[PDB]
This record gives C-alpha cells, sequence and structure tokens, in this order.
C-alpha cells in the first residue's frame, strides 16, 4: 500500500450504523429543531409531542 | 421509593406515605424471580 493509493485499492473505513426496531425500547425521535417561546397569543404549542 | 422518620420496629408504621418514581429503566428483558443483599 501507499498514502496515496487510488480509489479501489487504498483504504476503505466503512460505517455500517444499523437501525434496530424490536421489542427494545424504542428512542426514535424527529428532527425537531427547538424554537423560541412567545406568550399572550393564540399559538400552536407543541411540548415534548 | 420514599423515605421517613419512623418509631416502630414490628410493625408497620401507622398513616399514609406516598412513593415516588425513581428509576424507569427500560431494561426490556423477563423478570419472574428475584433475591435480596445483605451488608453484614
Amino acid at each position: 500500500f501507499q498514502p496515496t493509493n487510488g480509489v479501489g485499492y487504498q483504504p476503505y473505513r466503512v460505517v455500517v450504523l444499523s437501525f434496530e426496531l424490536l421489542h427494545a425500547p424504542a428512542t426514535v425521535c424527529g428532527p425537531k429543531k427547538s424554537t423560541n417561546l412567545v406568550k399572550n397569543k393564540c399559538v400552536n404549542f407543541n411540548f415534548n409531542g | 421509593s420514599k423515605h421517613t422518620p419512623i418509631n416502630l420496629v414490628r410493625d408497620l408504621p401507622q398513616g399514609f406515605s406516598a412513593l415516588e418514581p425513581l428509576v424507569d429503566l427500560p431494561i426490556g428483558i423477563n423478570i419472574t424471580r428475584f433475591q435480596t443483599l445483605l451488608a453484614l
């Protein structure tokens, strides 16, 4: 090998993070970006879901 | 669980005392038997 190996021959680091959904606890949530807070206004609110 | 000072020894104290949640671990395995541990 070489520090400047070409594609196909150079090292290929792989991560295979696997999603498992079974009787195990399901700590799956959404891409919720926390917003600011307002008051004294008709507002559609959502807290912890 | 809960804590409170008492005076009775051989019988349960007379009164009411709520137990608040402390742990809710989602262990996700079956439980049928159990045992205690002691300090000597």
